[PDB]
This record gives C-alpha cells, structure tokens and sequence, in this order.
C-alpha cells in the first residue's frame, strides 16, 4: 500500500495520510467481521 | 461392523478458516499502523 512511495520529505505526508486513513478504516473491518462472527456456535460438535 | 467417525471432523473444523483469516488481516493492518506512527513523530521533530 506504500511500497511504491519514494524516500523523500515530500513522501512523508503521503505516509502520514495513508496511516491516518488506515487507522480510520481498520475499525470498520474489525466491526463488520468480528461482530458478525460473534454469531458462531459449536452446536454441531456437541450434537454429533 | 464399521460405522465410525472422522468424516464430520473436517466439516466442524471448516468454520474456523474465515475467522482466522480476518483476524490475521486485522492484526497485520494494526501492525502496519504501529510501524507508521513513529515516522510521523520524527517528521514533527524534524520540522521543529
């Protein structure tokens, strides 16, 4: 996601903006995945 | 006779895969965030 960016001072704000964006948008992934996975159950093992 | 098991075992184990992958992705993203932050700190000190 940032490997293409260079190694200069002008590149630094690109890194900072990407870091902020991923910080903001990682939490939605956490929610939409783990909250849905909270519905999982292990009834099959017990039943069988 | 033989009316054994070891068939439903994989069926039960199949559930964990998506959760494991999602957890891996989330942890990798968070690790990248921790890596990114000190760059911002150093840039602040550099501007000072």
């Amino acid at each position: 996601a940032l490997a293409e960016v260079g190694r200069e001072l002008v590149d630094v704000p690109r890194y900072l903006e990407r870091l902020r964006v991923l910080t903001e948008e990682a939490l939605p992934e956490k929610l939409k995945r783990f909250l849905e996975y909270l519905n999982r159950s292990s009834d099959d093992g017990v039943t069988q | 006779d033989d009316r054994s098991a070891f068939e439903r075992a994989a069926e039960v184990a199949s559930s964990f895969d998506d959760l494991t992958d999602i957890h891996r992705e989330l942890e990798t993203a968070r690790k990248q965030q921790r890596s990114l932050q000190p760059v911002a700190d150093g840039w602040e000190r550099y501007r000072a």
